[PDB]
């Protein structure tokens, strides 16, 4: 009937819509579940093996969380730039002085170009807060809660003038061994719900999704949340007539059992927009009881945002919108001379955390000892996951690989999912070689 | 949990409810003021004290004899508590002093109470050796036991069970030469083991608590424990029950009788200065107003009372109503709780806000000298014993304990019945007494 | 050292508690001392006694007198104002006025606001009784009150000045802000443009758009050439001169914010509806409550709504029972409409999931970390936490003299918590009542085994996020450590 009726009516049905890499045949199939397949979650104490701790808060343990990063992030950068020495922000200096510490918002709307702070560490500046002014400053990307070397002049001590930023350092890649070398070519999915549409619950999105994943028979699927949104017009008006754990139970041994035949690997990544699960960031993985032998082998549940290597490649992957919310307050010097993507990824594999916005955005909870403790980048990851409402795309920035899918159903339309083919290349040669070889996002 | 009796020494390390942890810590300071003002009130060997201890403990499900409830819930109930109290009270001297007096009360009541049949195993239980002599020895040697015995009259060597002990364990006992001495080891009755056994108890205690007091600054950052455990004993009122929201019939001409038949003396002499000056102060105005409200007078009733009363203070009848309505009114009403919503308590009337000259609020007891005591009581009509008993009561700073030996003299009985720790708990017990 | 040091001067508070005595403040440097009386030699010699006895405890403590003060209004460390008294020959004494601390930041207040201000200040520092100094001030704010409410008052009092740091357009937050507000509506319609640093007046106006005030802004001239709008008086009384006079007002004892909302107009209501909770808990409370009631615990706690799917008519759910006397009925033995006869007890699953989401709303609510400045003046209001930390707390950027604090608490959180659980605590509320008769008959005429299987779910519904929920427990291993 007239539900979900632009589905059953879309002609872009399976036509790929952006390639990346290599040309590669439209046929795209992998030998599924046979031959020797690793997934291992990766680094970052763990990332929540179990469920979690607390929901409550303290100040000046979040003080403590947020003066480490700081030091931590800055003691990195002077050890790379070879600094000579910072200086406390409130000491008037006549000569350039670099000074260390987070950008932030002066009030509480979107950042200006001219309405910015910089807030410096404890052991530097006690934690003081300056007005810095951009206008001297000819290049420059910034967003709240980034931690910057400033390199202006403060000849009064009360407002610094910028005058160079450094650029942030990336972490080093992950080095390989010989026998992620021998690993053969793998074919990876990746999918980022809602699995139905906004007007919808017969979930005719997953049923495609699952059809698909029979036919080609992926090594790999990554099947991001949210299963059930919890911003779906069904249950934020509470019309449903079954709980939320039931519906969701439901959806998830749908999903398992679709893919019985296929034998491909499954993993689950929670996210924010989840209802039954914890609305906390990091959260944990997914609980699930009704598993047989072979469906815990063939299927693994991972916490968001997670770190796991697939055949030794690093996977970076996390199901908020980063790149919306960094989108949304984000300031530079130029928008139609370089790409928006390209710096805000820059950002986020600069900043060695899977969420560097500080604070942030008011529809996200984040508990910031967890955080702390389970959402670092242990290394430049080689593929990274951002599922997020801007257009699909598939950059390669600072040789990392980041693929942004999109959302699998956009209303009523019909979405996207990546497809990418992953093949660790010789182990000498090219001084940099990603395992990543060719990646198609194609419309569902 | 091995034993009913036992000795803190070993921490607890499980998880429990923050209503849990605020359940215990305020039950166990409750049984520990009831031990207190019962060892006061009573002698420490009388059958009454220890019923009415026992009768306390029940109540609070503290401790018992081995049963299936008694395994699970009563001691570690006791444990955990008696852990929480000594968090409570290693802040203070007097506090450890206290704590180490009211402590020692209530393992000599649980020792009484324990059977002589299983002392033997607690004293295996408490981890120090005691080792209990036979009949065959003990028949042997009770000569020998009989001459060195101390003072007690008579050679009967009754059934009270002697044991064999370390003469190191009984310093203070055997070095006075008033106890056998065999091989090193000593022999001792009943009532030198217990004290030698509370003595030791006293000594771990102490220690205890002094590593606590040090330890302190590390547990001391959690917000949600500070307001409870800082207070916990100092500011914290035990259930007095007595809260805004009760019922009844008051008329306002009876007021009068009533004043002088099942007020407490701290309300009994607000409301004689009220009547005779037609004005109070504001800490005395907002007591006995609350007061007032609590005994059952309807917000009608005491603007109508407050408004007559100062008609008689030569001041125009707006001015009362624009001035003072809005403070009764509110105090009968809405936000501003715990000052102005509840009334008072024997604690806070005693431990805030002193009297000063021409203020008549507080406890009498607490903050008037003993020569106006004396006068007062002599103007209330109670003999001259009573008069007595109350100023030695007094004078040992237990100012309840001599509001409830004043409750049953006025009332002319010799139980009251109960522990008052609210004036509006004195009244309503007068008025059940009719 | 320090811990010696603290040992001794909590004996030596106790010990001075015991002489008769309260004190008031002291961190190892100095002890306030209230003396009671209104005579200086008293005073003095009393100062002297226990001096001499805590010397004669601790031979090597030399301590002394500092300063005398015939009248004072503690708020804080070093935030206090007070009548210093000098001592002159003959033991005549002069009260020199002081204060520190009283300090305003901001300049954005009314001319009648500066002027209530310091009236305020004034009679609290003049050396009249206590109760002649609150009528007095009562006796002025019902006056002002009425003055403004009637309109009697000038305009040109209710102006505001403001000045600007960066040009109008560049202020992040200027949906906010009514000064800068004005100074976009005067660069747009008017000719010569407001730049940094020049100072725009304007004056809060009621349009009936139902706006918020900051957006009403409108220039003096303007509004005196205009008539369909006039003065908001409403918002001048909440948030210009409420904040003043309570600043100052609120510690004194017997007179609360809600206090002086009555007394200064028909705000109460709507006060007490738009007031902030924090600072009136204070655990210097000697001996009040041990752990209250339901009735007062979850009086703050939101009350659990919910639509009936038959009807759609709201229903509130605020405790387990709903009646008077005979007919204690289960809330959801019946819909809230009378014309509706559907049983919420057979949409339980729909009562779960509203359950659910709106616990998950109040985890992000109190997530969000809002933090609220405590100095009634400022009230800041941000979300970023600051490094820059004070004794108590954060420092507020804004009055680098402050200490923010959560806007929504986390036990505030925990108390909702709870709050809904006992909602449906059937078994717990069927013990708070003593009539056993009425119990029995009560629950075998409707606490089947199917209800309370509901009612159980509904239970554990809220208990499951309350296992996982944040130090709800106490760890004992950590404590005892
Ligand atoms: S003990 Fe309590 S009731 Fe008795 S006089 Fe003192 S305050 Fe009043
Ligand atoms: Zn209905
Ligand atoms: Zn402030």
């Amino acid at each position: 009937a007239t539900p979900s009726q632009k589905y059953n009516s879309r002609s872009n049905r399976g036509e790929v819509v952006t390639s990346f890499g290599l040309a590669q045949g439209v046929s795209w199939s992998g030998r599924g579940g046979a031959g020797n397949i690793s997934l291992k979650v990766l680094g970052c104490p763990e990332a929540l093996t179990g469920s979690y701790k607390s929901m409550f808060q303290k100040l000046p343990d979040i003080r403590e969380v947020l003066t480490c990063k700081i030091e931590e992030l800055g003691s990195e950068l002077k050890e790379h730039y070879k600094i000579e020495a910072f200086t406390p922000l409130l000491a008037p200096a006549q000569e350039p002085v670099t000074l260390l510490g987070q950008i932030g918002c002066d009030s509480n709307g979107k950042l200006n170009n001219k309405s910015v702070i910089l807030e410096g560490d404890r052991e530097h500046s006690s934690g003081a807060q300056i007005p810095v002014d951009l206008s001297e400053l000819k290049e420059y990307s910034l967003f709240p809660g980034q931690v910057v070397i400033m390199e202006g002049i403060n000849t009064t001590g009360r407002k610094l003038v910028a005058t160079k930023l450094y650029e942030g350092v990336p972490l080093p890649f992950y080095q390989p061994t010989e026998e992620d070398a021998d690993f053969e070519q793998s074919m990876v999915l990746v999918a980022c719900g809602p699995y139905t549409t906004s007007d919808s619950i017969t979930y005719d999105p997953l049923l495609d999704l699952i059809a698909v994943i029979n036919h080609d028979r992926p090594d790999v699927c990554i099947l991001f949340g949210p299963f059930l949104d919890a911003k779906h017009e069904q249950v934020e008006n509470c019309l449903l007539t079954s709980p939320f754990e039931d519906i969701f139970k439901q959806c998830l041994r749908t999903i398992i059992e679709g893919t019985r035949s296929s034998g491909s690997h499954l993993v689950f990544v929670p996210s924010l927009r989840d209802v039954h699960h914890e609305p906390v960031y990091p959260q944990p993985p997914f609980s699930y009881s009704d598993l047989s032998r072979e469906d815990k082998k063939q299927v693994q549940f991972v916490s968001e945002p997670c770190s796991l290597s697939i055949n030794g490649v690093i996977f970076g992957l996390t199901s908020t919108d980063l790149l919306f919310h960094l989108g949304a307050e984000e300031i530079s010097s130029s928008s139609g001379t370089s790409d928006r993507f390209s710096r805000i990824l820059k950002h986020i594999l600069t900043q060695r955390s899977y969420y560097p916005l500080y604070p942030p955005q008011e529809d996200m909870a984040i508990d910031y000892e967890s955080f702390y403790v389970y959402a670092q980048l242990p290394v430049t990851p080689d593929v990274l996951i951002i599922p997020s409402e801007l257009r699909y795309f598939v950059k390669d920035v600072l040789g990392c690989v980041c693929v942004n899918p999109g959302r699998l159903t956009k209303g009523q339309v019909g979405g996207t999912f990546a497809r990418l083919y992953l093949r660790r290349p010789a182990a000498d040669g090219a001084e940099r070689q990603s395992p990543c070889i060719a990646v198609q996002v194609v419309r569902i | 949990y091995p034993h009913c009796l036992q000795f803190y020494l070993q921490p607890p390390s499980e998880n429990i409810s923050l209503i849990e942890f605020e359940n215990l810590a305020i039950d166990r300071v409750k049984l520990l003021k009831s031990v207190e003002n019962l060892g006061v009130s009573y002698v420490k060997g009388t059958e009454q004290y220890q019923s009415k201890l026992e009768s306390e403990l029940r109540k609070l499900k503290f401790s018992y004899r081995e049963n299936l409830e008694d395994e699970y819930e009563p001691r570690r109930r006791d444990h955990i508590s008696h852990f929480i109290l000594r968090l409570a009270y290693c802040q203070s001297e007097e506090l450890r002093r206290w704590f180490i007096q009211q402590e020692m009360d209530l393992l000599r009541f649980r020792f009484s109470i324990l059977p002589k049949d299983k002392i033997q195993d607690f004293l295996k239980d408490s981890q120090l050796q005691f080792e209990a002599i036979s009949d065959e020895e003990k028949t042997l040697r009770e000569q020998e036991i009989v001459a060195s015995s101390p003072s007690l009259s008579g050679l009967k060597l009754g059934f009270e069970s002697i044991y064999k002990i370390p003469f190191a364990d009984a310093l203070d006992l055997f070095r006075g030469r008033k106890v056998y001495l065999e091989d090193g080891f000593a022999y001792v009755p009943l009532k030198d083991i217990v004290a030698i056994i509370l003595n030791e108890f006293r000594a771990k205690l102490s220690k205890a608590l002094a590593l606590t007091a040090r330890s302190l600054p590390a547990v001391q950052s959690d917000e949600r424990l500070q307001p409870l455990l800082n207070h916990l004993s100092h500011s914290y009122t035990g259930q007095d029950y007595s809260t805004q929201g009760n019922v009844g019939k008051i008329s306002l001409d009876q007021i009068d009788l009533l004043s002088t038949k099942s007020f407490p003396p701290c309300m009994r002499q607000l409301h004689k200065a009220l009547r005779e000056n037609h004005h109070l102060r504001h800490g005395g105005r907002m007591q006995y107003g609350l007061f007032l409200k609590g005994i059952g007078l309807t917000l009608e009733q005491a603007l109508q009372f407050w408004k007559q009363e100062f008609i008689k203070g030569k001041m125009d009848p707006d001015k009362f109503d624009k001035g003072y309505s809005y403070n009764i009114r509110h105090s009968f009403g809405k936000e501003g709780k715990r000052t102005d919503y509840t009334p008072f308590s024997c604690l806070k009337i005693i431990l805030s806000n002193p009297p000063s000259q021409g203020d008549y609020h507080g406890c009498p007891f607490r903050h008037s000298d003993p020569e106006l005591l004396k006068q007062k009581l002599q103007s209330y009509k109670i003999s001259p014993g009573g008069i007595s008993q109350i100023l030695d009561l007094v004078k040992g700073t237990h100012y309840q304990v001599a509001c409830q030996k004043y409750f049953e003299m006025i009332h002319n009985v010799d139980d009251c019945g109960f522990s008052l720790n609210h004036p509006n708990q004195f009244f309503c017990e007068s008025q059940r007494i009719l | 050292v320090t811990y010696k040091g603290r040992e001794i001067l909590m004996h030596t508070k106790e010990m001075v508690q015991k002489m008769n005595l309260e004190v008031i403040y002291g961190d190892t440097d100095s002890i306030m001392i209230n003396t009671n009386s209104t005579n200086l030699e008293e005073v003095f010699k009393l100062g002297n006694k226990v001096k001499s006895e805590v010397n004669k405890l601790y031979k090597l403590l030399e301590i002394d007198i500092d300063g005398v003060f015939k009248s004072l209004l503690l708020l804080k460390k070093k935030k206090y104002a007070a009548l210093v008294v000098e001592p002159t020959s003959d033991g005549n004494y002069v009260t020199k006025q002081e204060l520190k601390g009283l300090d305003i930041v901001r300049r954005d207040w009314c001319d009648l606001a500066k002027d209530t201000g310091n009236f305020v200040i004034g009679q609290i520092l003049s050396d009249q009784s206590r109760d002649t100094i609150v009528e007095n001030i009562q006796k002025r704010l019902i006056e002002i009150g009425e003055n403004v409410l009637n309109g009697s008052v000038p305009v040109s009092q209710f102006e505001i000045n403001k000045a600007l740091t960066k040009d109008p357009q560049d202020y992040p937050d200027k949906k906010s802000l009514p000064h800068v507000h004005v100074a976009l509506w005067i660069n747009s319609q008017g000719g010569r443009k407001v730049k940094a640093g020049d100072t725009v007046s304007y004056v809060i106006c009621q349009d009936g758009s139902n706006l918020t005030a900051s957006q009403r802004a409108y220039a003096p001239e303007q509004l005196q050439k205009q008539d369909n709008l006039t003065i908001d008086t409403q918002y001048y009384l909440a948030q210009q001169i409420h904040p003043v006079v309570a600043r100052i007002c609120e510690p004194i004892d017997g007179i609360d914010a809600v206090l002086i909302a009555t007394w200064l107009g028909l705000d109460p209501t709507q006060f007490r509806v738009h007031h902030y909770h924090k600072d009136e808990e204070n655990d210097a409370l000697l001996g009040g409550p041990a752990q209250l009631t339901d009735e007062e615990k979850y009086r703050d706690c939101e009350r659990f709504k919910c639509p009936c799917p038959t009807c759609g008519t709201e229903n509130i759910y605020d405790n387990v029972f709903d009646g008077s006397g005979t007919d204690m009925e289960p809330s959801l033995y019946r819909c809230s409409n009378i014309d509706c006869k559907a049983s919420p007890l057979t949409f339980t699953v729909q009562l779960s999931n509203k359950l659910i989401m709106d616990i998950r709303r109040f985890i992000k609510k109190y997530y969000d970390g809002w933090l609220i400045c405590e100095e009634p003046t400022c009230r800041n209001r941000t979300r970023h936490l600051p490094l820059q930390f004070s004794r108590t707390g954060p420092l507020c950027p804004a009055c680098m003299k402050a200490t923010l604090q959560p806007e929504y608490s986390d036990k505030s959180l925990y108390t909702q918590l709870c709050f809904y659980r006992y909602i449906f605590d059937a078994e717990c509320a069927l013990e708070k009542l003593t009539t056993d008769h009425e119990k029995d008959k009560l629950k075998k005429q409707f606490f089947t085994p199917k209800v309370l299987q509901d009612y159980r779910k509904l239970k554990n519904t809220a208990e499951q996020f309350l296992s996982r929920s944040g130090y709800s427990e106490v760890n004992l291993s950590k404590l005892f450590a």
